RNA sequence: AGCUAGUUGGUGGGGUAAUGGCCCACCAAGGCGACGACGGGUAGCCGGUCUGAGAGGAUGGCCGGCCACAGGGGCACUGAGACACGGGCCCCACUCCUACGGGAGGCAGCAGUUAGGAAUCUUCCGCAAUGGGCGCAAGCCUGACGGAGCGACGCCGCUUGGAGGAAGAAGCCCUUCGGGGUGUAAACUCCUGAACCCGGGACGAAACCCCCGACGAGGGGACUGACGGUACCGGGGUAAUAGCGCCGGCCAACUCCGUGCCAGCAGCCGCGGUAAUACGGAGGGCGCGAGCGUUACCCGGAUUCACUGGGCGUAAAGGGCGUGUAGGCGGCCUGGGGCGUCCCAUGUGAAAGACCACGGCUCAACCGUGGGGGAGCGUGGGAUACGCUCAGGCUAGACG
RNA sequence: AUGCGCGCUAGGUCUCUGGGUCUCCUGGGGGCCGAAGCUAACGCGUUAAGCGCGCCGCCUGGGGAGUACGGCCGCAAGGC
């Protein structure tokens, strides 16, 4: 546009909005399970992935993907979210994070285990 | 800490002979001459044409290995150099050299860089009066470095001295080989060094 | 409205440079004249003079060119590559001494309208006085 | 009430003091009217203490009532000395 | 580890849904969402309503299955 | 220095008081384009000698009332209602663009 | 999108240290507004901080200034100064005691408990230093402060050895069964001596005090340490924590089995439906390193809100056109003014930080000293090329 | 699928409409093909989408959706 026009009207600045309403922009947030289910993935890829619907200290009820290899989780166990979209799964914006609370770690991870709440394989 | 662990492995990786063992890395035993390839299972695998970025990274690694410093430290040094006036390569290199441990090594107060560092740590050396134990020390030009009187006695030091009774020191330094003394005469220039490194590449690597 | 004169003149010059027209026309002004003089001094044109065309004081521009090239594109190497009226009426630019650009790191020139007349960048620097940044030329 | 006094500025275990002119009712680090000198307890340098004499004198004249350490420092620096 | 708790029970197909998802009434009892094998899809084996497929079942949620074998 | 302004009396519908329009011309905090900006001021005159459409020199003062914080210094030119006219037109326009 | 009835101005009066619609009585009928009023949201603001090539953009943690508030609300009083955090009165809410009439509370002070919460510390020592208050002074207070304690929470520093030492031990993995890797890594030999103990061990603290000197200047003296028996120095003195992420492309680094669109990974592209360089392990490798990753939030890259630096025939995008107000913008010449604009001088731009130098803590962090700069803003002088403005004129525009 | 205004920047060709010293000039429109240049190409190209400048109107992923909610207009439809 032209400079007087710009002065008049302005460059209406973009507010970069969040990909996450874990609320507050609180980085990690603890929640209680509502349901634990298994989930069909999208159209390019297929499996049956691990998701819990989780109610928050923030108030809501969101979807949270549990990684690992097989969750110990249940129905009224206490859990932690760390956020982050998962591409395949619709509406799931949240990783449950294995380690803290009733989200215990993955047994017999040995490589990538800090992402998974798995303490060291004690050596001899 | 430092690197600590398998050292000539690094040489193998970077694919150029560096001298970190000192002697030994002077025999047919820096592995390099006996073996002239990268480590692990695919070191004797046919080489790929790498990326520009990759190349730069490798160069940086080589440089870091040479002075055997923490990468954070290196970064900080680079930043400092950038902040300062002039050739952000040559000056950076000079600054790096002005590290106490490296200076000790290069005056031939020690056979190996790590060894030199160890010596420095263990109070064996003295700059300009006080017993300094900190290898990072940015030795300012026109400064005198000696073996501590309390650690003047040990055979290792004597051996080191003997070894450089035979070779020339870098032109930015002089040394009194007899009374276990030495000078850091002027600021080290990069051209005075013959380093396996191309400084521009290093700069490029940092520059993002 | 002939909404700016200086800008128009610059445009005309640019056009001339593009089409290798040796000679072009522009209405007359003090300011314009001064600019032309400056250009001449620099070497950015061959010369100027004010003939009457029609019945109105116009202005001949004698248009400079580089040596006729050899190769594909045997059309002359240009003298004025790019000329831009920077302080467009509206976006009105005023540079002090610290804010004059060494345009092209020195090669071509900016032209500054100043209290102390109308002149080059170097001249401005020397005289320490800044002003209106009429036009960038390289 | 206006005082010439000391302002701490160094670090934990490393004290350093500004011989400084301010209002009584201020923080010890606070916005002051005029810096006038500096002092160090460690006496670490060749010049550990220094004051601008003239300024100090002027302040005294107006009625800067110096705190006692500050006064001592001034005396040491040679501001109360009259010839 | 691959948890081999995978419940290998048969079911006759009640219904067809998109993407080869099928409500299949089981020999076991329930009718639950059970989607196709990839293998079957690759092999173009058309599941049609009224067939005894092997619906593999997860112990986390039986309510969703996975069709393994050709009718 | 007491603040010296120069603007136009665009309203006298008050006892002793004059409303004064000051064109303040200044460059923009980014776009450079010099902007003409207006501030309606209230000024004190124990005369009412200064009337509508008169261009006046304005002095910053101690206040006389809630947003009446100026004294009239002196006249510059009289009768230039033409510059007032614009202001009046603008005011009139205000009416138009509501609901 | 209109707002405003003490609301805007005036006379008098009250009030105030002082002006004032601060308030009152009365007259006038304004005042503000699209150059964004009023309303709703958001938010302490700044010096700064982070980022960024810069312009900007975000942010305002601690440290400095100012503001505002001390459960919520309201009011005064005393006073130099409060509308008064550990003062008062009142109401409301809440907690506590009650011989039921009523009283007492306020940690957004340190510290801690509890709650909320992903998350955040010792119910620490000490008045020695600095400052504060009182006092002739001695001194007395002082959770200001000085410190220690906790947390890799951040930054910086160091240690987990160094030297030698096979055409190359085993262990483990691959194999084309020749061999290769792990890897000079080890073991082992030599030396050091982090840790740890013994010996000494502070700067910080010389004032205030006494006396000579006039209780001045000046001189002599003496008391006075939380940190801490720490820092440090001397002697002795042991080889003495390594971890995490990644390894298809971006992007540094590859192989084997297990698995077979399953379990799974993912930041995007996407990988997996039988030798997966992408899933699980193994080795091997790479990155860092007492850290390393993940997630959030912010800038960047993003010239993806574009001033520097975009665009609009078809991609998102030209309003359906006209007339027209505000606004923006304005041909040529001649002069005056000098608002914009430019310059110089000077004032201001506090300190800390940022920047450069040097100095100190064994370096560096950190801190000190010196210096400069710094946009903006005022004031005095000028300049007049341009823009503006006032005057005179001209006919290329425009109109007739 | 091209905002309006003005200026400049090879032509040729047909076309309508005016004046001329009327086989050809000179204006004002409508087309086509093309210099330079521009553009993502298609194309555009003195009737520019080129070089400029003035001003305004919009655009900032698609879908959601010209929807909702509010506001205004309208007898409603519906529009903005
Ligand atoms: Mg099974
Ligand atoms: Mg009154
Ligand atoms: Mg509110
Ligand atoms: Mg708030
Ligand atoms: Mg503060
Ligand atoms: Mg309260
Ligand atoms: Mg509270
Ligand atoms: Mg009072
Ligand atoms: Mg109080
Ligand atoms: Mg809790
Ligand atoms: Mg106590
Ligand atoms: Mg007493
Ligand atoms: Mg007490
Ligand atoms: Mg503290
Ligand atoms: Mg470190
Ligand atoms: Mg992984
Ligand atoms: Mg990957
Ligand atoms: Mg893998
Ligand atoms: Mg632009
Ligand atoms: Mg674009
Ligand atoms: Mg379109
Ligand atoms: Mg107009
Ligand atoms: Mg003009
Ligand atoms: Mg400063
Ligand atoms: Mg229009
Ligand atoms: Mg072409
Ligand atoms: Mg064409
Ligand atoms: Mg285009
Ligand atoms: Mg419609
Ligand atoms: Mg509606």
């Amino acid at each position: 546009p032209t400079i007087n026009q710009l002065v008049r009207k302005g460059r209406e600045k973009v507010r970069k909005k969040s990909k996450v309403p874990a609320l507050k922009g609180a980085p990690f947030r603890r929640g209680v399970c509502t349901v634990v289910r298994t989930v069909t993935p999208k159209k390019p890829n297929s499996a049956l992935r691990k998701v819990a619907k989780v109610r928050l200290t923030s108030g809501y009820e969101v979807t949270a993907y549990i990684p690992g290899e097989g969750h110990n989780l249940q129905e009224h166990s206490v859990v932690l979210i760390r956020g982050g979209r998962v591409k395949d799964l619709p509406g799931v914006r949240y990783h449950i994070v294995r380690g803290v609370y009733d989200a215990a770690g993955v047994k017999d991870r040995k490589k990538s285990r800090s992402k998974y709440g798995t303490k060291k394989p004690k050596e001899a | 800490g430092r690197y600590i662990g398998p050292v000539c492995r690094l040489c193998r990786r970077e694919g150029v002979k560096l001298y970190l063992k000192g002697e030994r890395c002077y025999s047919p035993k820096c592995a390099m001459e006996r073996r002239p390839y990268p480590p692990g299972q695919h070191g004797q695998k046919r080489a790929r044409r790498p990326s520009d970025y990759a190349v730069r990274l490798r160069e940086k690694q080589k440089l870091r290995r040479i002075y055997g410093i923490s990468e954070r430290q290196f970064r900080n040094l680079f930043e400092e150099a950038s902040k300062k006036k002039g050739v952000t390569g040559s000056v950076f290199l000079g600054l790096l050299e002005s590290r106490l441990d490296n200076v000790v090594y290069r005056l031939g107060f020690a056979v190996s860089r790590r060894q030199a560092r160890q010596l420095v740590r263990h109070g064996h050396i003295t700059v300009n009066g006080r017993r300094v134990d900190l290898p990072s020390y940015r030795v300012r030009p026109g400064d005198e470095i000696a073996v501590a009187e309390k650690s003047r006695n040990l055979e290792l030091i004597r051996q080191n001295l003997e070894a450089m009774k035979g070779r020339k020191v870098g032109p930015w330094l002089s040394l009194d080989v007899e009374g276990m003394k030495g000078k850091f005469l002027r600021l080290p220039d990069r051209e005075d060094l013959a380093l396996p490194v191309n400084e521009q590449l290093v700069i490029e690597f940092y520059s993002r | 409205m002939l909404t700016d004169p200086i800008a128009d003149m610059l445009t005309r010059i640019r056009n001339a440079t593009r089409v290798y027209k040796e000679s072009t026309d522009v209405p007359a002004s003090r300011f314009k004249e001064e600019i032309l003089r400056i250009l001449a001094r620099e070497g950015f044109i061959k010369g100027y003079e004010r003939v009457d065309v029609d019945g109105k004081p116009y202005l001949r521009v004698y248009l400079k060119y580089g040596p006729r090239r050899q190769g594909p594109d045997p059309r002359p190497e240009q003298v004025i590559h790019h000329i831009r009226r920077i302080s467009k009426p509206g976006r009105r630019v005023y540079v002090g001494v610290k804010e004059i650009p060494r345009v092209r790191r020195g090669l071509g020139i900016a032209i500054l309208s100043t209290s102390k007349g109308v002149l080059t960048d170097r001249e401005a620097r020397k005289l320490g006085v800044g002003g209106e940044l009429i036009c960038e030329v390289w | 009430m206006v005082k010439i006094r000391l302002a701490r500025f160094g670090s934990k275990h490393n004290p350093h003091y500004r011989i400084v002119v301010t209002d009584a009712r201020r923080k010890r680090d606070g916005k002051y009217i005029e810096k006038i000198g500096y002092y160090d307890p460690r006496k670490t340098t060749p010049d550990w203490l220094k004051v601008d004499v003239e300024r100090a004198r002027y302040w005294l004249s107006v009625g800067a009532q110096p705190t006692d350490t500050a006064r001592r420092l001034l005396r040491q620096a040679g501001v109360f000395r009259q010839e | 580890a691959k948890e081999k708790d995978t419940i290998r029970t048969e079911g006759v197909v009640t219904e067809a849904l998109p993407n080869a998802t099928f409500r299949v009434k089981l020999d076991s009892g329930p009718e639950i969402l059970a989607y196709i094998s990839g293998k079957m899809r690759m092999h173009y084996i058309r599941i049609l309503p009224g067939d005894r497929v092997v619906v593999e079942i997860t112990p986390y949620d039986p309510t969703r299955g996975r069709i393994v074998y050709r009718k | 220095p007491k603040k010296v302004l120069t603007g136009v009396v665009v309203s006298d519908k008050m006892q002793k008081t004059v409303t004064v329009l000051v064109e303040r011309q200044f460059p923009h905090p980014l776009y450079g384009k010099v902007i003409k900006r207006s501030k309606k001021y209230l000024a004190h005159d124990p005369e009412e000698k200064y009337k509508l459409g008169d261009v006046v020199e304005i002095i910053e003062s101690r206040p006389i009332s809630k947003r009446k914080r100026f004294r009239v210094l002196r006249l510059v030119e009289s009768g230039r209602m033409d510059l007032v006219e614009k202001y009046l037109i603008r005011r009139q326009n205000y009416e138009s663009l509501s609901k």
